[PDB]
Protein backbone atom coordinates (compact mmCIF):
# COMPACT_ATOMS: atom_id res chain seq x y z
CA UNK A 1 0.00 0.00 0.00
CA UNK A 2 1.80 2.99 -1.58
CA UNK A 3 3.06 6.23 1.08
CA UNK A 4 1.76 9.23 0.67
CA UNK A 5 4.39 11.17 3.19
CA UNK A 6 7.26 9.62 4.68
CA UNK A 7 10.17 10.58 6.78
CA UNK A 8 12.17 9.54 9.94
CA UNK A 9 10.90 10.50 12.93
CA UNK A 10 11.10 9.55 16.94
CA UNK A 11 8.56 9.44 19.67
CA UNK A 12 8.03 11.62 22.86
CA UNK A 13 6.01 11.33 26.41
CA UNK A 14 4.32 14.53 27.67
CA UNK A 15 4.30 13.92 31.39
CA UNK A 16 2.58 16.66 33.11
CA UNK A 17 4.05 19.45 31.56
CA UNK A 18 7.57 17.46 30.46
CA UNK A 19 7.94 16.19 26.92
CA UNK A 20 10.17 13.63 27.49
CA UNK A 21 11.42 11.74 24.07
CA UNK A 22 11.58 8.03 22.93
CA UNK A 23 15.10 6.45 21.41
CA UNK A 24 14.27 4.05 19.19
CA UNK A 25 14.77 4.76 14.79
CA UNK A 26 11.19 5.18 13.90
CA UNK A 27 9.34 6.59 10.38
CA UNK A 28 5.79 8.61 10.28
CA UNK A 29 3.87 8.36 7.43
CA UNK A 30 0.66 8.87 6.13
CA UNK A 31 -1.25 5.84 3.87
CA UNK A 32 -4.91 6.30 2.31
CA UNK A 33 -6.18 2.85 2.65
CA UNK A 34 -8.67 1.24 -0.08
CA UNK A 35 -12.27 2.73 1.41
CA UNK A 36 -10.20 6.34 1.10
CA UNK A 37 -9.41 6.83 4.87
CA UNK A 38 -5.97 8.94 5.40
CA UNK A 39 -4.22 7.51 8.29
CA UNK A 40 -1.01 9.22 10.34
CA UNK A 41 1.28 5.97 11.31
CA UNK A 42 4.32 5.53 13.01
CA UNK A 43 5.95 2.62 12.67
CA UNK A 44 9.71 1.23 14.03
CA UNK A 45 12.58 1.34 11.52
CA UNK A 46 13.83 -1.25 13.80
CA UNK A 47 11.13 -4.05 14.35
CA UNK A 48 9.12 -2.27 11.81
CA UNK A 49 5.97 -2.69 13.95
CA UNK A 50 3.42 -0.03 13.46
CA UNK A 51 2.64 1.56 16.54
CA UNK A 52 0.30 4.12 15.66
CA UNK A 53 -2.40 4.05 13.34
CA UNK A 54 -4.80 7.40 13.83
CA UNK A 55 -8.02 7.79 11.01
CA UNK A 56 -7.79 11.86 10.03
CA UNK A 57 -10.45 14.36 8.46
CA UNK A 58 -10.06 17.42 7.76
CA UNK A 59 -9.53 19.97 10.85
CA UNK A 60 -8.40 17.04 13.22
CA UNK A 61 -5.29 18.09 13.58
CA UNK A 62 -2.18 20.11 13.04
CA UNK A 63 1.38 19.11 12.52
CA UNK A 64 3.31 21.76 13.97
CA UNK A 65 7.24 22.25 15.11
CA UNK A 66 7.70 22.88 18.56
CA UNK A 67 9.85 25.64 19.84
CA UNK A 68 9.92 24.97 23.25
CA UNK A 69 13.00 22.45 22.40
CA UNK A 70 16.53 23.93 21.03
CA UNK A 71 18.28 20.46 20.90
CA UNK A 72 16.49 19.17 18.54
CA UNK A 73 13.84 19.03 15.87
CA UNK A 74 10.94 18.60 17.57
CA UNK A 75 7.41 18.38 16.03
CA UNK A 76 4.04 17.59 17.13
CA UNK A 77 0.41 16.02 16.33
CA UNK A 78 -2.04 18.19 17.81
CA UNK A 79 -5.88 17.81 18.11
CA UNK A 80 -8.52 20.40 18.64
CA UNK A 81 -10.99 17.12 19.88
CA UNK A 82 -8.55 17.95 23.53
CA UNK A 83 -5.40 17.34 24.94
CA UNK A 84 -4.06 15.27 23.03
CA UNK A 85 -0.66 16.01 21.47
CA UNK A 86 1.67 13.77 20.02
CA UNK A 87 5.36 14.52 20.09
CA UNK A 88 7.97 13.38 17.25
CA UNK A 89 11.69 14.24 17.14
CA UNK A 90 13.07 14.19 13.21
CA UNK A 91 15.61 11.65 12.95
CA UNK A 92 16.30 12.53 9.64
CA UNK A 93 19.87 13.27 8.63
CA UNK A 94 19.77 16.65 6.99
CA UNK A 95 17.38 19.72 8.32
CA UNK A 96 16.54 20.70 4.49
CA UNK A 97 13.21 19.01 4.46
CA UNK A 98 11.91 19.23 8.00
CA UNK A 99 9.56 22.49 6.69
CA UNK A 100 8.61 20.76 3.30
CA UNK A 101 7.24 17.50 5.31
CA UNK A 102 5.29 19.39 7.98
CA UNK A 103 3.64 21.02 5.56
CA UNK A 104 2.64 17.70 3.39
CA UNK A 105 1.21 16.54 6.54
CA UNK A 106 -0.94 19.17 7.38
CA UNK A 107 -1.62 19.57 3.68
CA UNK A 108 -2.72 15.53 3.08
CA UNK A 109 -3.98 15.45 6.69
CA UNK A 110 -6.56 18.38 5.77
CA UNK A 111 -6.84 18.30 2.10
CA UNK A 112 -7.11 14.73 1.12
CA UNK B 1 23.92 8.40 10.71
CA UNK B 2 21.09 9.66 12.35
CA UNK B 3 20.37 12.68 15.43
CA UNK B 4 20.32 11.97 19.00
CA UNK B 5 17.18 12.54 20.67
CA UNK B 6 16.13 15.89 22.24
CA UNK B 7 16.82 16.44 26.03
CA UNK B 8 13.63 16.60 27.48
CA UNK B 9 11.86 20.30 27.57
CA UNK B 10 8.56 21.61 29.34
CA UNK B 11 5.50 22.24 27.24
CA UNK B 12 4.13 24.64 27.06
CA UNK C 1 -24.67 14.76 28.00
CA UNK C 2 -25.11 16.41 24.16
CA UNK C 3 -22.66 14.92 21.73
CA UNK C 4 -22.73 15.49 17.90
CA UNK C 5 -22.42 12.99 14.95
CA UNK C 6 -21.30 14.44 11.34
CA UNK C 7 -21.11 12.44 8.33
CA UNK C 8 -18.40 13.03 5.42
CA UNK C 9 -21.68 14.41 3.23
CA UNK C 10 -22.59 16.69 6.24
CA UNK C 11 -25.81 15.39 8.05
CA UNK C 12 -25.76 16.46 11.50
CA UNK C 13 -27.53 14.92 14.23
CA UNK C 14 -27.42 15.14 18.14
CA UNK C 15 -27.94 12.77 20.60
CA UNK C 16 -28.20 12.65 24.26
CA UNK C 17 -25.89 10.11 26.25
CA UNK C 18 -23.97 9.34 28.95
CA UNK C 19 -19.46 8.79 29.01
CA UNK C 20 -21.16 4.80 30.28
CA UNK C 21 -22.77 4.46 26.90
CA UNK C 22 -21.24 2.09 24.95
CA UNK C 23 -20.13 2.03 21.11
CA UNK C 24 -22.61 0.05 20.24
CA UNK C 25 -25.52 2.10 22.19
CA UNK C 26 -24.22 4.78 20.60
CA UNK C 27 -24.96 3.00 16.97
CA UNK C 28 -28.53 2.26 18.42
CA UNK C 29 -29.07 5.62 18.53
CA UNK C 30 -28.10 7.03 15.37
CA UNK C 31 -29.75 3.92 14.04
CA UNK C 32 -33.04 5.16 15.94
CA UNK C 33 -32.70 8.22 13.88
CA UNK C 34 -31.34 7.72 10.49
CA UNK C 35 -32.23 4.19 10.20
CA UNK C 36 -28.67 3.12 9.17
CA UNK C 37 -27.73 -0.54 10.54
CA UNK C 38 -24.56 -0.16 13.27
CA UNK C 39 -23.14 -3.16 10.75
CA UNK C 40 -23.05 -0.29 8.43
CA UNK C 41 -21.75 2.43 10.95
CA UNK C 42 -18.23 3.27 11.67
CA UNK C 43 -17.47 6.14 14.45
CA UNK C 44 -14.03 7.56 14.67
CA UNK C 45 -12.79 10.42 17.31
CA UNK C 46 -9.71 11.58 17.55
CA UNK C 47 -8.25 9.26 15.13
CA UNK C 48 -9.41 6.35 17.13
CA UNK C 49 -11.97 3.97 15.54
CA UNK C 50 -14.57 3.66 18.30
CA UNK C 51 -15.12 -0.11 19.35
CA UNK C 52 -18.11 -2.28 19.82
CA UNK C 53 -18.11 -2.91 23.61
CA UNK C 54 -15.87 -0.04 24.62
CA UNK C 55 -17.46 2.96 26.06
CA UNK C 56 -17.65 6.52 25.26
CA UNK C 57 -15.30 7.32 28.54
CA UNK C 58 -12.81 4.85 27.15
CA UNK C 59 -11.85 7.55 25.05
CA UNK C 60 -12.55 10.08 26.70
CA UNK C 61 -15.00 11.70 24.79
CA UNK C 62 -16.80 14.74 26.57
CA UNK C 63 -19.62 16.88 26.56
CA UNK C 64 -20.05 18.55 23.10
CA UNK C 65 -18.11 15.87 21.11
CA UNK C 66 -17.86 15.15 17.49
CA UNK C 67 -18.01 11.70 16.15
CA UNK C 68 -16.94 10.85 12.64
CA UNK C 69 -19.98 8.93 11.16
CA UNK C 70 -18.19 7.11 8.26
CA UNK C 71 -20.28 4.26 6.40
CA UNK C 72 -19.11 1.54 5.48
Amino acid sequence: NKYLVEFRAGKMSLKGTTVTPDKRKGLVYIQQTDDSLIHFCWKDRTSGNVEDDLIIFPDDCEFKRVPQCPSGRVYVLKFKAGSKRLFFWMQEPKTDQDEEHCRKVNEYLNNP
Amino acid sequence: QEPEPPEPFEYI
Amino acid sequence: MQIFVKTLTGKTITLEVEPSDTIENVKAKIQDKEGIPPDQQRLIFAGKQLEDGRTLSDYNIQKESTLHLVLR
